[PDB]
C-alpha cells in the first residue's frame, strides 16, 4: 500500500548500548587514582 | 466564531446571529455544539421574535448528533418555519421517525381507548396529515393504505379508498390484505365492517 | 406493491428466530 | 460612515460617553454590506478596513476599562476577522502586540494548553524579531522550568504600553500555584520557610491564607488541620464483586451450544 | 406524485433484508452441529 | 527500427493477454457475488481491487500504443447485456478488440477522445446490472490520466471525470441500491478523487471545497449503517485539516464521532498516527506514546513502506521529554539515512550536558526539522531538560541531601532545586517526598509486595480477552 508520503528523500558489531567517551582509558583513571592515597 | 455575537443580550443582534449562523451549520455542525444551553434559553422565553429560528437550528445540530428524539422535540417546537419544506435529507429522515413515533404511540394507545390515552401534540398529525396529502397528490399508491392500516385510521382509509379510483379490485385487494396477513380479531373485524358499509 | 414485501420480511426473520431457539435446546439434551 | 473617526481617542480617551459611539457604531455596522462574506470588493475592503480598526478600539478601550467578557468577545471577532476564507488584509501596525497581549491574558488565565495550539499559526516572527510575541512565549519558558525569582526580576520590562492589568494577575496566580505546590501532609511547617518564598507581606497576606488554608500565620510553629492521606486498604471484603467476575466466567464457559 | 412515499417502505426494509441474510447462515451452521 | 520495431513483439503479448483475463475474471466473481450471496463483502472482490490498486496501476504511465490497455475502451464502449446473446456479444467484442489490436492498429485515443470513449462507454445501451465494472473501468482510466506524472493537460480532465463518477455513483446511491452496498468499492473511488484534489490542491488551490464535499459524503453516510464509508472519510477530512493548513487543530478535537470497530487493518494505523500527533502537540505525553507506539506495530509488516520512517521521527521526540529512547536499537538499515543526521546526534546531546552543542545541532538542522513538520523540540525540549537529570537521581539514590543534587545537576542554588523537584514530584514524574526540614530528600515506601490485589487485576483483562477470541472464531465457523 502506498501512503503518498514521498519517504524517499558499517560494523556488523550488533547494538552498541549507551558507550560515552571517557577518554582516559581504565588504566589512567585507576594507575593514577591510586597515586593520590 | 461568530457565538461572539449571540453573548450580547440585544435583541436586534440576536436574530442577525442566527440567521448568519444556520447557513453555516453543517461545515461547523460540531463545534456549535458547546453552547446549546444558550439557543435553548433564548427558545424558551416568550417575548423573542423569531423562536421558531432558535427550535430549528437546535434541531439540526442534534440530528447532526443523532438524538433523534429532542432534534424531533424541537422540529415540533419550530413549527411552520420547519414544517412546511419538502424536501431534503434532513427533512425526510424526521419526518421518518415522527412517523414512527406516531405510529408507534397509536398502537400503545389503542389496547386503552376507554381513557387515560396519553396527549398527542398536534403537531404530529399536522406532518402525518401532510404527508398524507403528499399521498394524495397522485392516483392511487398502495403506500397511503399501506400507512393508513399501519396507523389504525380508518377515516383517512375510507377518505382514500372512496377518492381516486374506487376499482372493486381494490377493494378486493384490500379484503385480500385483511385477511391474509393480519390477525388482531379485534381490529379486524372493525376494518371489515367498515369494508362492508362501503362496499 | 412494498406492503407486501416488507410484511412477509417480518414474519420470516422471526420464524428464522424460532428455529434458532429450538436448535439451541436440542444441543443441551443431546450433550447430556 | 466616519462617525468621529478620531473624536477622543489623539489627546486622551477617558469618556464613558465613547462606550455609547461604540454603541452606535456596533448598531450601524451590522447593516454594513459585507461582514460573514468572503468573496470580497474593493468597497468590501474598505468596509473591512472599517470594521477591523473598529474592532481594535473596542478591545484596547476594554483593556483600558479592565473588562474580562468584552475583551475576550471582541478579540474573538478580531481573531475571526484576523485569519479566514478571505485574508487579503494589508498589514495593521497593531496586529503583533495585539496578538501578544492576547497570548499575556491567555496565560495569565491558566490557560497554558490552549496557549501553544494558539503558537503555531505563527512561523517565524516569533523567534528573530517583532519583540512582543517574544515576550509571553519567554515568560512562558521561564515558568515551565522551576526558575521563578527571575520572573520577578523580568517583571519590569515590556515593550509595549504598560498591560499591568494581566501581569498583576499573572504574578498573584503564579504565587498561588507555587503555594499549591508545596502541599503539606504535616500540619506543622515552619512559618519562616514561607516568609523566605515571596509571600512579601508578614500578616498581610498570612491572615488571608490563615482562613481557609491550614497551618498559622507565620507561626514558625504552624498548628491546624493536615493533608495526610491513608490507604485504609485493610478491608479484604471486595467479595460481592469478585464473586460476579468469577459467575461471569462460569457464564462464558457455557450457554454456547 | 414524483415518487411521494419511495424513499420510505425502502430504506425500511434493507436492514430487514440484512439481518435474515445472515441469520440463515448461523442457523444452517447450527443444522450441521446437531446433525453430527 | 531496430528499438521500436523489434521491441514491439515482446510488449504486445503480455498485455493482450494478462491484464484480460484479470478483469475478465474480476468482472465474472463482481457478477457472481452481486446476484447470489447478497453478503458479498467476503469476497474475492475487495482482493481484485488491492491487486488493481497494487499491480495494475504501476504496469504502465503512457497511454500504452499498440492498443492494449488503450483500447479496453473501444472494446467495452458498446455493450448491451440484455440477455444471453447481448453478454456474449460484448465478451465476444471485448476478445475481437485485444485480437484486432494484435493483428493490426485498433482505435486509439488522441487525449481527448476518452471523454467519447466515456460517453459513448455509458452510451449504446450500457447495463446498470455491472454498475460496479462501469465504476472500476471508469476509474481505472482515472488513474492512467492521473499517475501519468506529467501534470499537463491531464489533471484538468482528472477533475472533469472525477465529477462525473462522483455524480453517478450519488446517482446511483439516491436509489439505495438493495442486497448490494456499492459502497464497498465507492470508498475506495473516493479516496481516488481525494487524490486528484491534493493534485489538484498540488496544482491549483487547496482541497476546500472538497471539505465541504466530503462532510456532505460522511453526512449521506451514518444514517443508514456504515460500511467501510466513514472510516475512510473521517481520516481523508483530519488528513487536509492537518494537511498545510495544519494550524487549525481547535476543531478536530471536537470529531466525536465514534470510530467504527471493525475496520480494515491498514487504516487503523493512519487513525492512530493523526490521533497521536493531535494528542502530542497539545501537551499530553501519557497517551500519546503508547498510543502511538501501538500504532507503529498495528500494520508495518511491508519492505520499507514509508511512514513508518515518519513515526519513528515523531516517537523519538515525543518520548525524548520523558526518559530515554533505546539509543542504538532503531537505526537500522531503512531509517538509518535519515533519522542518524539528526534525531542521533540530538539524542546523544541530551543524555550528555552540553547545551553549546545542542545548539549547534538546532542551527545545523532547523531547517530539516521545520520541513518534517515537527519544531517542538525548540519550543519544549531545550528546557525540559532537568527532567532527565532528576529521573536518573530518582532510579540511583533512595536518600540524598537536596544541597548535593545542585552540584550534581548545576544549578548552583539549594532553593531552586527545592522548588524544581517539588514541581516533578507533583507532576508525578518521581513519588518521592521532602522532609522540609534539613536538606533531605527520601524516596516513597519500599516496593510492598508484587502480590497483593495488583496481579489478578490482570489476568480478568486476559480472560476477557481469550473468550471473546474463542466465540468470535467459532461463531464465523463454515457458512454452507
Amino acid at each position: 500500500m502506498s501512503e503518498k508520503k514521498q519517504p524517499v528523500d558499517w560494523d556488523d558489531d550488533n547494538v552498541e548500548d549507551d558507550f560515552s567517551n571517557q577518554l582516559r582509558a581504565e588504566l589512567e583513571k585507576h594507575g593514577y587514582k591510586m597515586e593520590t592515597s | 466564531g461568530i457565538i461572539s455575537l449571540l453573548d450580547e443580550d440585544e435583541p436586534q443582534l440576536k436574530e442577525f446571529a442566527l440567521h448568519k449562523l444556520n447557513a453555516v451549520v453543517n461545515d461547523f455542525w460540531a463545534e456549535i455544539s458547546e453552547s446549546v444551553d444558550k439557543i435553548e434559553v433564548l427558545y424558551e422565553d416568550e417575548g423573542f421574535r423569531s423562536r421558531q429560528f432558535a427550535a430549528l437550528v437546535a434541531s439540526k445540530v442534534f440530528y447532526h448528533l443523532g438524538a433523534f428524539e429532542e432534534s424531533l422535540n424541537y422540529a415540533l417546537g419550530a413549527g411552520d418555519l420547519f414544517n412546511v419544506n419538502d424536501n431534503s435529507e434532513y427533512v425526510e429522515t424526521i419526518i421518518a421517525k415522527c412517523i414512527d413515533h406516531y405510529t408507534k404511540q397509536c398502537v400503545e394507545n389503542a389496547d386503552l381507548p376507554e381513557g387515560e390515552k396519553k396527549p398527542i401534540d398536534q403537531r404530529l398529525e399536522g406532518i402525518v396529515n401532510k404527508m398524507f396529502q403528499r399521498c394524495l397528490d397522485d392516483h392511487k399508491y398502495k403506500q397511503a393504505i399501506g400507512i393508513a392500516l399501519e396507523t389504525r385510521r380508518l377515516d383517512v382509509f375510507e377518505k382514500t379508498i372512496l377518492e381516486s379510483n374506487d376499482v372493486p379490485g381494490m377493494l378486493a385487494y384490500s379484503l385480500k390484505l385483511c385477511m391474509s396477513l393480519m390477525q388482531n380479531k379485534q381490529f379486524r373485524n372493525k376494518v371489515l365492517r367498515v369494508l362492508v358499509k362501503i362496499y | 406493491d412494498l406492503y407486501s414485501r416488507y410484511k412477509k420480511l417480518q414474519q420470516e426473520l422471526e420464524f428464522l428466530e424460532v428455529q434458532e431457539e429450538y436448535i439451541k435446546d436440542e444441543q443441551k439434551n443431546l450433550k447430556k | 460612515m466616519y462617525e468621529q473617526l478620531k473624536g477622543e481617542w489623539n489627546r486622551k480617551s477617558p469618556n464613558l460617553s465613547k462606550c455609547g459611539e461604540e454603541l452606535g457604531r456596533l448598531k450601524l455596522v451590522l447593516l454594513e454590506l459585507n461582514f460573514l462574506p468572503t468573496t470580497g470588493t474593493k468597497l468590501t475592503k474598505q468596509q473591512l478596513i472599517l470594521a477591523r480598526d473598529i474592532l481594535e478600539i473596542g478591545a484596547q478601550w476594554s483593556i483600558l476599562r479592565k473588562d474580562i467578557p468584552s475583551f475576550e468577545r471582541y478579540m474573538a471577532q478580531l481573531k475571526c476577522y484576523y485569519f479566514d476564507y478571505k485574508e487579503q488584509l494589508p498589514e495593521s501596525a497593531y496586529m503583533h502586540q495585539l496578538l501578544g497581549l492576547n497570548l499575556l491574558f491567555l496565560l495569565s488565565q491558566n490557560r497554558v494548553a490552549e496557549f501553544h495550539t494558539e503558537l503555531e499559526r505563527l512561523p517565524a516572527k516569533d523567534i528573530q524579531t517583532n519583540v512582543y510575541i517574544k515576550h509571553p512565549v519567554s515568560l512562558e519558558q521561564y515558568l515551565m522550568e522551576g526558575s521563578y525569582n527571575k520572573v520577578f526580576l523580568a517583571k519590569g520590562n515590556i515593550p509595549a504600553e504598560s498591560y499591568t492589568f494581566f501581569i498583576d494577575i499573572l504574578l498573584d496566580t503564579i504565587r498561588d500555584e507555587i503555594a499549591g505546590c508545596i502541599e503539606k501532609a504535616y500540619e506543622k511547617i515552619l512559618f519562616t520557610e514561607a516568609t523566605r518564598i515571596l509571600f512579601f507581606n508578614t500578616p498581610k497576606k498570612m491572615t488571608d491564607y490563615a482562613k481557609k488554608r491550614g497551618w498559622v500565620l507565620g507561626p514558625n510553629n504552624y498548628y491546624s488541620f493536615a493533608s495526610q492521606q491513608q490507604k485504609p486498604e485493610d478491608t479484604t471484603i471486595p467479595s460481592t464483586e469478585l464473586a460476579k467476575q468469577v459467575i461471569e466466567y462460569a457464564r462464558q464457559l457455557e450457554m454456547i451450544v | 406524485a414524483g415518487s411521494g412515499l419511495r424513499q420510505y417502505y425502502l430504506s425500511k426494509i434493507e436492514e430487514l433484508q440484512l439481518i435474515v441474510n445472515d441469520k440463515s447462515q448461523n442457523l444452517r451452521r447450527l443444522q450441521a452441529q446437531r446433525n453430527e | 527500427p531496430p528499438g521500436g520495431g523489434e521491441q514491439e513483439p515482446p510488449p504486445p503479448p503480455a498485455p493482450q493477454d494478462v491484464e484480460m483475463k484479470e478483469e475478465a475474471a474480476t468482472g465474472g466473481g463482481s457478477t457472481g457475488e452481486a446476484d447470489g450471496k447478497t453478503a458479498a463483502a467476503a469476497a474475492e472482490h475487495s482482493q481484485r481491487e488491492l491487486d488493481t490498486v497494487t499491480l495494475e496501476d504501476i504496469k504502465e504511465h503512457v497511454k500504452q500504443l499498440e492498443k492494449a490497455v488503450s483500447g479496453k475502451e473501444p472494446r467495452f464502449v458498446l455493450r448491451a447485456l440484455r440477455m444471453l446473446p447481448s453478454t456474449s456479444r460484448r465478451l465476444n467484442h471485448y476478445v475481437l478488440y485485444k485480437a484486432v489490436q494484435g493483428f493490426f492498429t485498433s482505435n486509439n485515443a488522441t487525449r481527448d477522445f476518452l471523454l467519447p470513449f466515456l460517453e459513448e462507454p455509458m452510451d449504446t445501451e450500457a447495463d446498470l446490472q455491472f454498475r460496479p465494472r462501469t465504476g472500476k473501468a471508469a476509474s481505472t482510466p482515472l488513474l492512467p490520466e492521473v499517475e501519468a506524472y506529467l501534470q499537463l493537460l491531464v489533471v484538468i480532465f482528472m477533475m472533469n471525470s472525477k465529477r462525473y463518477k462522483e455524480a453517478q455513483k450519488i446517482s446511483d446511491d439516491l436509489m439505495q441500491k438493495i442486497s448490494t452496498q456499492n459502497r464497498r468499492a465507492l470508498d475506495l473511488v473516493a479516496a481516488k478523487c481525494y487524490y486528484y484534489h491534493a493534485r489538484v490542491y498540488e496544482f491549483l488551490d487547496k482541497l476546500d471545497v472538497v471539505r465541504s464535499f466530503l462532510h456532505a459524503r460522511l453526512r449521506t453516510a451514518t444514517l443508514r449503517h456504515d460500511a467501510d464509508g466513514q472510516a475512510t472519510l473521517l481520516n481523508l477530512l483530519l488528513r487536509n485539516y492537518l494537511h498545510y493548513s495544519l494550524y487549525d487543530q481547535a476543531e478536530k478535537l471536537v470529531s466525536k464521532s465514534v470510530f467504527p470497530e471493525q475496520a480494515n487493518n491498514n487504516e487503523w494505523a493512519r487513525y492512530l498516527y493523526y490521533t497521536g500527533r493531535i494528542k502530542a502537540i497539545q501537551l499530553e505525553y501519557s497517551e500519546a506514546r503508547r498510543t502511538m507506539t501501538n500504532a507503529l506495530r498495528k500494520a508495518p509488516q511491508h519492505t520499507a513502506v514509508g511512514f513508518k520512517q515518519t513515526v519513528h521521527k515523531l516517537l523519538i521526540v515525543v518520548e525524548l521529554l520523558l526518559g530515554e529512547i533505546p539509543d542504538r536499537l532503531q537505526f537500522r538499515q531503512p531509517s538509518l539515512k535519515r533519522s542518524l543526521m539528526p534525531y542521533f546526534l540530538l539524542t546523544q546531546a541530551v543524555r550528555t550536558g552540553n547545551l553549546a552543542k545542542f545548539n549547534q545541532v538546532l542551527d545545523q538542522f532547523g531547517e530539516k526539522f521545520q520541513a518534517d513538520g515537527t519544531y517542538t523540540l525548540i519550543i519544549r525540549l531545550r528546557h525540559n531538560v532537568i527532567k532527565t537529570g532528576v529521573r536518573m537521581i530518582s532510579l540511583s539514590y533512595s536518600r540524598i541531601s537536596l544541597a548535593d543534587i545542585a552540584q550534581k545537576l548545576q544549578l548552583d542554588s539549594p532553593e531552586d532545586a527545592e522548588f524544581i523537584v517539588a514541581k516533578a514530584i507533583r507532576d508525578g514524574v518521581i513519588e518521592a517526598s521532602i522532609n522540609h526540614e534539613k536538606g533531605y530528600v527520601q524516596s516513597k515506601e519500599m516496593i510492598d509486595i508484587y502480590s497483593t490485589r495488583e496481579p489478578q487485576l490482570a489476568f480478568h483483562q486476559r480472560i476477557s480477552f481469550c473468550l471473546d477470541i474463542h466465540n468470535m472464531s467459532v461463531k464465523a465457523m463454515r457458512f454452507p
